[PDB]
């Protein structure tokens, strides 16, 4: 048993000869030998295990029949009885499978209880229905005859088949598939359960715990499927499993993999309320999943403390020194306490959380040599914090020390830690240099972490960040080696080591982490760097003969000087002034350095002062300034001379002089005229004072800095000085003196850094300063043709179609207008110069006209906004009257509605579109549904003008439609009308898809259109049956878009510059710390307007809506989605009909009824439950879910938009991504200013938060939200810039929408109101932004806002529309 | 290794305990019920002191616990002897070290323009007290690159 | 040093020849053989005479394999596809304004095969150490999330040299290895709550029963089935299991008299058939029990494929295939017509299955999806099966109502 099947695995012949005897022995001579099987379990087991299914069939054939066939002794036998650690990496529960279908009764007829789903018999038509036509029926050649017999004794053949042929197949089948036979127990096992009476039920899950941990059944612990995991899996499947040990369930989470599944029943277990272990088991099992939102936010609520609260506060979002004052400060609160008396000893737990805490603080602000004086006390030496703290201060004797003492006792999960400390010894240990076992620990270290990894979840988080990091130090370990076999005398000097070495330097020089890494694998980086750098130095000073030219020392002084360099410029991105200062004093203690890296350190140290400059003080800031000026510049170059004067000047700007920094600016763009930060620098300072003091000969100055600035770089970077260039257009005068200073300096700029501006500029081209611009627009077009057609394409038919309203009075054609004369020859000059390109999209924009599909859906999403005005209106009159009558827009509307009722270029497209529409017209259904709509849609009777009988009929006439319309095409192939689309090639035209031009990318690597691919979707979206197009690439990866009529022009063109909004915002969340960290960033799908009314916009097909899920669940449940809302007007007319106006307690009471009658809290957390069976799964979704909708809460509060209406929210079911439909800035159209001050800042209604489970709220979402509020408070961004760009367009518009009614001389607002309103609404943007990133004393206002959120005294008084319930 | 304390001791009986086997024999009838000594571990080494819970500590320290729980029972020195006052007097310890090490660690209008820094502008060639306009610089820096293209 | 000089001028020739011959050809592998071959021919080694002339062809030669690793093929000619694309026995030097087309074979060769896999490895590698980190990672921004996917999926490898140069290039790649993922990873989730198909089992010990689900199953059968690698008595007890899922679905509630009474009725043979038109365009999407069905019958197909299965799999096939044209004609002809198939009726979801009302029973149409499919499947052995199908539901078709023009009509046909 031992050996026959360890050294001949191969030869089954043996094998199986060696398992016929085993079997023979067992089943002959039992009365004889009973006590031998004891020791060949194991020989049993694998035999049970082996692949060849005759060996298999006749040992279960015997394992069966030595215990009773009945279901529970089968069970408590493989549960309590059995052990498995015999198999050996096996997935045993397959021979469960076996014994629990074995059992089962065989020799019955075979069945199915799906009635639903039953296939009909050939007679079935003989009962369905009614009788005389069956019974005359029943009292009614050879070629039939036959084939009746054959088909019958063919019947006959298959009701013979019994269930014991299907359960053994079944089985045999799960044998050799591991997956789907894992799903197979778990959804077998729970069928089990519910069939087992009480009495069975208590015993079993009382002795399951124990098999839980069932000692040495452990080797699955490698195993990817490992039994425990399955097992836990089906039986917290359960419906009563309620008896659970925490502490099992965090041991099996962490040694299994069982993370996410066992931290979803542990927090199950939390939010139900001697029970503190279930929190402490909690809070570890978060620490251990690197989830530092969840943890901060489950111990916030732990918190007994209160400094315990704010040093957690801070600690999570990066205010390492006032976190580890405040740690400090409560352990000594807690000594205090102490020795006045003691203390439960429930409060370890947070004892232990300030310990190692104010461990991680001091080991992030470089207090190594703390650490070390701290773990090696006398009294309470820490090996582990020593051996982590002592390499990186040389301390090599207590390194080993540490190391000898923790390899005996060091954690199986640190195992690689070990190795790498082993290495680092070996090759850094003074007496004992051996460097013979080098590459053998890299290898075992790898294979360590590499099985750690498979430990793991398997979708990639925070979670995998160790060992991603680990795997860059193995790898410089690795290449530390040979950068020591290469420093001995032996090769020292030798060129093919010295090139080696070279490169090796410039590789780890141009190879770095990224600023979401905390400082301190930044440090354990850097100084591992540290160390080889200097033994090159000191290296090369005692064989001053190899290479005597004094260079291969100085390369790695300025390796060292670099590495310093940038970490303590990591260290300030970071937040951190006194780590820099001390590393500028560190790197300061150095006989000689280069001058390059001089001038860099220089320039490190004045831009802490610049951070630092934000309320700078006299005294320093005026040490600061003499330091600076302290600074010899003998040995330094000249561009570096301008570099400095830059800076300053940037400085002294900062203070209020204003003289000798523009002098300062002025000299430094003269000494370099290319360097683009000066000049970017000067042209801000420019914009300030032109802004204060109004002369005009800055305006022009300022303009001409932003311009050279941005002449010579990046787009990146340069867009926020054209976005200040863009706004500065606002303060031309008559003669237009800033207009030629800008047609005259831009000559030189790249044009594609305007694609991210063209709505902005094409604003200005119905200005009075168009033809400078027009021509602007036309050279940056010469180079990206499309992105400046479809723009202007969609501009210029708006302007036509706003003419033809103007021009009411004239029948037939009318006189263009300038600015459509303007943008109109700039299209001829395109089609001219671009003419293959504009005919392609020609034909495509031509062709997707087809997409108007037809008056059905028409009609349904006219009644659709009808209704949604009438509710919007009604809450309006609500608590006034709520018995209202219907306002004479909403008449007009509904009139010429049911009036038109859907039937409302020297192209010939739309000309035979409106032929096939009159053709159909023709028919009788849709006339008598017009004749019993009129009949009923007329208002000239009395009873009929109140408002809610309006919206009861609509309600009426949506049911009766969405009944009628359920019976339509879903698809349509392209072909059928779409033949330039069907017949579309890669050969005809390299056009791009839509929306790909609008964000310029670095490489150009556009996948363009191969092929638009024949099937044609229709989904039920956005209230309409939009039309969903798939396009296919060169690269065989799909798109699919949706042709979205808009049907109104101004909402849809101010709908998506909100989208352009976030676009513009997301690479700034992706430029800083603790918002990379969580993985913040804007969903903005691309949209683009090809016409006023059709707009082309990128969506996925799994994309739900939070009112789509609430009505899949009524439907569910069979109820209407309207209830709750006419239920609340109906308590509103109800309590009104005795005089009393509708009081708070009235609206509080009628939230409660309605979340408790139709619509509980739990419909959300039930419906993601159900949707995502996998705990890995639910817990990815959950998370993505908190953080975005956090993001998008900022947004929607610190930015004035509309309110998140439910239907508005799009779920992404694949990713989890949260998108909403459209936002826009709800700017009053009667003052014109930004008023968005509704009860609730942003949706946390009670679903989403019991959702969130009450601690991703308290946790990820407010942390998410204080942190994308720091992000953008941030000064280096100037957010501030693109609001004022967006905004101005955003109040032009509204202007423009003022003064229509009333009646170039008005194509102008005026040259001081516009800029007085955008600069009003600016700041109440600006404001509410610094309200939420007030960090002070490690409070946040976000916190209030939040509470608010879902405070029932406030949403009580939200809109029924708004779904407060849902 | 540092000693054991009494808490994560009788701790560590408790989880042995809590595996629903006796000591008399570490394998009880249900014998798929054998000892989770990693278990026992992990539940162990979540208490005051360092980890030390390597495979062997767990194993020498409850054989060690056997023969005295076969003197004061480990669940009476736990009640008893000042139940709470060892572990809180370590953390009072842990806690002075701490203090101890955060505070010995370090704390951490002369205007003068000198002529050099001027000095090196006037031998580039640029005026510093006549502050340029962004006009004639970038009429300048056109004059260089044509200068420089001919 | 002799014969490089009579390659080189028909390299080009070679080249292009087999390019654009092997787009239009029967048998398109032979060709990307000898491309494979003289690809290794030219690497091996260093000619430095066939590079000059081999340089001019990367432009067209890199875009037309790309284009066709990125289409559709057989598992075999996407390999060969993906391999002899990315070892090109060009340097890097030169393939610097070319690079961008070899990130999508790429990701598709860290997916692939243990071989392929490892190449994919190999050159990213090679072209992480022979270039800059910040132009790579500008190079691999577009396609990033796809290509950490496959690094870190292909880390759980059981190669152990392959998961450790995987950790390598990871290690390798820095801080880059774990930026984030704007295409976030997806995620499985479920889109119908209805539950799936299941047999019943009984237990006469504690007087209850049970439902045992199939669907995955059905899944695994099917799975096994297609495949080669598997052994013949597993797919033997797939093909048991798919044939006890057949029948036990089914209401098997027929009797002799009764058939022949239901089926000798003048009117099958004189009455007018309804000209009603079936189009899945109204179908809505396809439900658990209906995918099901389709998988149980494309497998069953498959086995009437299979040599070991054909014998008890073919006969079976086609009375199942009798009995569903047979009730699809008698449900949608006779004197009982259903209030869906009566004269002027439109097309509409009932004819099909779906989670609304839809049809009564289970739709009988299923059986053409499955031919669809399986006629469509990438083996062609499988359109035989298909077309005997076709040709059995024909024959009883104009059996059962004679005079075969007649029996065209029938919506089934549509
Ligand atoms: O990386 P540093 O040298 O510390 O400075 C950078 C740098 O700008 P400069 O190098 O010109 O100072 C960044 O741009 P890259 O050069 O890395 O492309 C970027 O500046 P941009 O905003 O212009 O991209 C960033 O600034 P931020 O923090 O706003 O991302 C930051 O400047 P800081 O000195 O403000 O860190």
């Amino acid at each position: 048993m031992t050996y026959i099947e360890k050294r001949f695995p191969e030869d089954l012949e043996l094998n199986a000869q060696f398992l016929d005897l085993v079997n023979y022995v067992y089943r002959d001579e039992t009365l004889s030998g009973s006590e031998l099987t004891a020791k060949l379990e194991p020989a049993f087991l694998s035999g049970l295990r082996c692949a060849q299914p005759l060996i298999r069939a006749k040992f279960f054939e015997v394992f069966d029949n030595s215990m009773k066939r009945r279901v529970y002794e089968r069970l408590l036998y493989v549960t309590c009885s059995q052990n498995w650690e015999a198999m050996g990496n096996h997935f045993w529960i397959k021979q469960c499978i076996e014994l629990l279908l074995a059992v089962c009764e065989k020799s019955t007829p075979i069945g199915t209880s799906c009635q639903g789903a039953m296939l009909p018999s050939i007679t079935n038509v003989i009962n369905l229905a009614d009788s005389h036509d069956r019974a005359a029926f029943a009292m009614v050649g050879n070629q039939l005859h036959m084939l009746t017999n054959r088909h019958d004794k063919f019947l006959d053949t298959l009701r013979e088949v019994k269930t014991g042929a299907l359960l053994s197949a079944f089985v045999q089948l799960c044998h050799i598939s591991t997956t789907l036979a894992e799903k197979t127990w778990v959804q077998l096992f729970p069928r089990l359960w519910k069939i087992l009476s009480d009495r069975q039920q208590h015993a079993l899950a009382g002795e399951i715990s124990p098999f839980l941990c069932s000692g040495s059944h452990q080797v699955q612990r490698d195993c990817q499927p490992s039994a425990l995991n399955c097992f836990v899996e089906a039986m917290s499947q359960c419906v009563p499993p309620i008896p659970i040990r925490p502490c099992v369930l965090k041991y099996l989470g962490k040694t299994h993999n069982l993370w996410f599944r066992s931290t979803l029943m542990l927090e199950h277990q939390a939010f139900e309320k001697p029970q503190q272990e279930i929190l402490d088991s909690l809070a570890e099992l978060y620490s251990l999943l690197q989830e530092e939102d969840m943890w901060a936010g489950l111990w916030q609520k732990r918190c007994k403390y209160s400094e315990t609260a704010t040093a957690i506060a801070y600690e999570q979002h990066g205010f390492f020194e006032q976190a580890q004052e405040s740690y400090e400060k409560a352990m000594d609160k807690a000594k205090k306490e102490h020795e006045r008396s003691n203390a439960s000893p429930a409060i370890f737990p947070e004892y232990q959380l300030w310990e190692d805490h104010w461990i991680r603080c001091s080991k992030e602000l470089n207090q190594w040599e703390a650490l070390t004086e701290y773990g090696q006390s006398k009294g309470h030496i820490n090996p582990y914090l020593v051996l982590e703290c002592a390499w990186r201060v040389s301390n090599w004797t207590a390194m080993k020390e540490a190391l000898v003492q923790v390899e005996v006792s060091c954690p199986k999960e640190m195992a690689w830690k070990v190795n790498m400390y082993r290495g680092y010894l070996a090759i850094c240990h003074p007496e004992e240099q051996q460097l013979s076992f080098i590459e053998r620990l890299v290898e075992m270290a790898s294979s360590l972490a590499i099985r750690e990894w498979r430990r793991l979840p398997h979708v990639v988080s925070h979670v995998h960040t160790p060992l991603l990091q680990a795997a860059q130090q193995i790898i410089e370990l690795q290449e530390a080696a040979q950068i020591n076999a290469g420093l001995q005398p032996t090769n020292l000097g030798r060129n093919n080591s010295l090139h080696d070495m070279k490169t090796v330097v410039k590789t780890w020089r141009n190879r770095l982490p990224i600023v979401s890494d905390d400082l301190s694998h930044w440090s354990s980086i850097f100084m591992w760097r540290q160390h080889h750098y200097q033994a090159i130095v000191t290296a090369y000073e005692n064989s001053s003969q190899h290479d005597p030219s004094s260079n291969n020392a100085m390369l790695g002084v300025h390796a060292s000087a670099s590495a310093i360099i940038q970490y303590g410029k990591i260290a300030r991105k970071q937040g951190l002034v006194n780590v820099a200062l001390d590393i500028l004093s560190r790197i300061h203690t150095i006989p000689t350095v280069p001058i390059v890296d001089c001038f860099q350190k220089i320039r490190q140290q004045v831009k802490c002062y610049l951070q630092l400059a934000g309320v700078m003080g006299k005294n320093e800031c005026m040490q600061g300034l003499e330091v600076i000026e302290s600074t010899n510049l003998k040995y330094f170059t000249k561009e570096m001379t301008a570099e400095f004067y830059a800076l300053k000047g940037m400085f002294l700007a900062q203070i209020n002089k204003s003289e000798e920094a523009n002098k300062a600016f002025s000299a430094a763009v003269q000494m370099h005229d290319v360097l683009v930060k000066a000049w970017a620098m000067w042209g801000d300072y420019l914009e300030n004072i032109f802004v204060k003091e109004r002369q005009l000969h800055l305006g022009v100055s300022a303009i001409t800095c932003y311009l050279h600035a941005c002449r010579h770089q990046n787009e990146s970077k340069s867009r926020k000085y054209l976005a200040k260039v863009l706004w500065l257009l606002s303060f031309d005068d008559d003669k237009n003196t800033l207009a030629d200073a800008v047609d005259k300096y831009c000559i030189g700029v790249p044009p594609i850094q305007w694609l991210a501006w063209i709505p902005q500029l094409l604003t200005c081209l119905v200005g009075s300063e168009g033809k400078l611009l027009l021509n602007l627009i036309s050279q940056v077009g010469r180079v990206y043709p499309q992105a400046v057609y479809f723009p202007i394409r969609t501009l210029y038919l708006t302007l036509k179609i706003e003419q033809r309203e103007r021009y009411k009075s004239d029948p037939g054609p009318i006189r263009a207008t300038a600015p459509m004369w303007r943008c109109s020859r700039i299209m001829h000059m395109q089609r001219e110069l671009h003419p293959t390109l504009l005919s392609s999209l020609e034909g495509i924009v031509d062709q997707m006209v087809w997409f108007r599909e037809n008056w059905h859906e028409e009609v349904l999403r006219q009644l659709q906004q009808g209704l949604a005005k009438c509710y919007s209106v009604a809450f309006e009159k609500s608590g006034a009257v709520s018995d209202a009558k219907i306002t004479p827009h909403t008449l007009n509307f509904v009139k010429k509605l049911v009036s038109t009722f859907g039937v409302g270029f020297s192209s010939a497209a739309s000309e035979s579109l409106a032929r096939r529409a009159q053709a159909t017209a023709q028919d009788p259904v849709f006339q008598k549904l017009k004749g019993q709509f009129t009949t009923d849609f007329d208002f000239s009777v009395p009873g009929s003008m109140k408002l809610h009988n309006l919206i009861s009929k609509l309600k009426k006439w949506i049911k009766i439609l969405e009944a009628k319309t359920k019976q339509l095409p879903k698809f349509f192939l392209i072909e059928e009308k779409c033949r330039f689309l069907s017949n579309f090639s890669a050969q005809t035209a390299e056009v791009e898809i839509p929306g790909e031009f609008l964000m310029p990318k670095p490489t150009h690597y556009y996948i363009k259109i191969a092929r638009f691919m024949p099937r044609v979707e229709i989904v039920q979206k956005h209230n309409t049956a939009a039309r969903r197009l798939y396009i296919r690439g060169h690269n065989g990866k799909i798109y699919p878009y949706l042709v979205m009529n808009d049907a109104c022009l101004t909402e849809s063109r101010r709908e998506e510059r909100v989208l352009q909004l976030l676009r513009l915002l997301n690479p700034c969340l992706e430029k800083r710390k603790e918002t990379t960290k969580r993985h913040l960033f804007f969903t903005v799908p691309r949209v683009v307007a090809v016409s006023p009314q059709m707009r082309l916009v990128e969506d996925n097909p799994s994309s739900l809506s939070l009112v789509e899920i609430y009505k899949q669940r009524c439907a569910k449940k069979g109820i209407e989605h309207d209830n709750p809302i006419s239920r609340y007007y109906d308590r509103l007319a109800t309590v009104q009909a005795r005089g009393t106006q509708a009081s708070h307690q009235v609206l509080r009471d009628i939230l409660k009824e309605v979340q408790s009658n139709m619509v509980p809290r739990s419909m959300l957390k039930e419906w993601a439950l159900h949707t995502f069976p996998n705990a890995t799964d639910y817990w990815t979704f959950r998370k993505m879910f908190t953080i975005q909708l956090a993001l998008i809460g900022f947004a929607e509060f610190v930015l004035h938009l509309n309110r998140l209406n439910p239907e508005m929210l799009q779920i992404a079911q694949d990713t989890g991504k949260l998108n909403v439909a459209y936002f826009r800035f709800d700017i009053n159209d009667a003052t014109g200013d930004l008023d968005a001050n509704r009860p609730v800042p942003f949706r946390l209604t009670p679903n989403i938060s019991e959702f969130l489970t009450t601690i991703g709220v308290s946790g990820p979402l407010t942390a998410s939200m204080i942190a994308v509020a720091r992000c953008f408070a941030q000064p280096n961004f100037k957010v501030d810039g693109i609001l004022k760009t967006v905004l101005r367009d955003e109040i032009i518009a509204w202007h423009k929408k003022t003064q229509e009614d009333t009646s170039g001389q008005p194509e102008n607002m005026d040259s001081q109101q516009l800029v007085s309103l955008v600069q009003k609404a600016v700041t109440a943007i600006m404001t509410r932004l610094h309200n939420l990133a007030q960090f002070e004393g490690g409070e946040s206002k976000v916190n209030t806002l939040v509470a608010a959120a879902n405070s029932l005294d406030n949403l009580c008084r939200m809109d029924p529309a708004w779904h407060p319930w849902l | 290794n540092p000693e054991w304390l009494i808490s994560e001791d009788w701790a560590l009986l408790q989880a042995v305990k809590q595996l629903l086997e006796l000591p008399l024999n570490l394998t009880i009838v249900s014998p798929a019920h054998t000892p989770n000594w990693d278990l026992v571990s992990d539940v162990v080494n979540s208490c005051s002191r360092i980890y030390r819970s390597s495979k062997q500590c767990r194993n020498r320290y409850e054989n060690v616990i056997i023969p005295r729980e076969e003197p004061l029972r480990t669940s009476q020195i736990y009640a008893q002897d000042e139940n709470a006052t060892h572990t809180q007097l370590y953390t009072s310890h842990f806690d002075l070290m701490k203090m101890t090490a955060g505070k010995r660690s370090p704390p951490i209008n002369p205007f003068q323009k000198n002529p050099k820094h001027a000095s090196v502008l006037a031998e580039s060639g640029i005026n510093y007290d006549k502050p340029l306009p962004p006009i004639q610089v970038a009429s300048l820096r056109a004059e260089r690159i044509a200068k420089e293209k001919k | 040093a002799e014969n490089e000089q009579m390659l080189k001028p028909h390299l080009h020739k070679i080249v292009n020849s087999s390019m654009e011959l092997a787009q239009t050809a029967k048998e398109p592998y032979n060709y990307f053989l000898l491309l494979r071959a003289l690809f290794r021919s030219i690497g091996g080694g260093s000619h430095d005479l066939l590079y000059q002339e081999f340089l001019p062809l990367l432009p067209n030669l890199l875009q037309g394999l790309n284009m066709l690793q990125s289409g559709l093929h057989k598992q075999h000619m996407k390999d060969l596809f993906v391999e002899l694309c990315l070892t090109v026995p060009v340097r890097l030097s030169s393939l610097l304004p070319y690079l961008p087309m070899l990130m999508d074979p790429l990701v598709s060769a860290l997916n692939g095969s243990q071989t392929l896999v490892s190449q994919g490895l190999r050159t990213l590698e090679l072209c992480v150490d022979n270039l800059q980190p910040d132009f790579l990672y500008d190079h691999i921004q577009p396609v990033r999330a796809e290509l950490m996917q496959a690094l870190w999926r292909t880390l759980r490898n059981p190669a152990d040299s392959i998961s450790h140069v995987a950790y390598r290039v990871l290690g390798k790649f820095g801080g880059s290895n774990r930026k984030m993922l704007k295409e976030s990873q997806k995620l499985h989730y479920v889109v119908t709550e209805v539950q799936g198909p299941s047999i019943t089992v009984e237990f006469s010990d504690c007087k209850a029963s049970l439902q045992l689900p199939m669907e995955k199953a059905i899944e695994t059968a099917l799975d096994c089935l297609k495949s080669a690698n598997t052994e013949p008595y597993y797919r033997r007890q797939a093909w048991e299991v798919i044939k006890c899922f057949l029948v036990a679905m089914m209401s098997l509630e027929d009797n002799k008299h009764a058939l022949y009474q239901l089926l000798a009725h003048p009117n099958f043979t004189e009455k007018t058939i309804p000209n009603v038109i079936i189009s899945h365009r109204y179908k809505a999407q396809d439900t658990p029990a209906r995918k099901t069905f389709e998988q149980a019958l494309t497998g069953a197909f498959m086995s009437a494929v299979i040599k070991d299965l054909r014998p008890s799999a073919l006969p079976f096939v086609a009375s199942l295939i009798r009995h569903y044209t047979m009730v699809a004609v008698a449900q949608q002809c006779g004197p009982f017509l259903l209030p869906c198939y009566q004269v002027g009726s439109q097309p509409s979801t009932a004819m099909f299955h779906s989670e609304e009302n839809g049809s009564k029973g289970m739709d009988p149409l299923v059986l053409i999806d499955a031919i669809a499919i399986c006629m469509a499947y990438e083996e062609k052995e499988l359109c035989k099966i298909g077309e005997v199908a076709l040709a059995v539901i024909f024959d009883v078709a104009s059996i059962i109502l004679g005079s075969k023009e007649r029996a065209c009509q029938l919506p089934l046909f549509s």
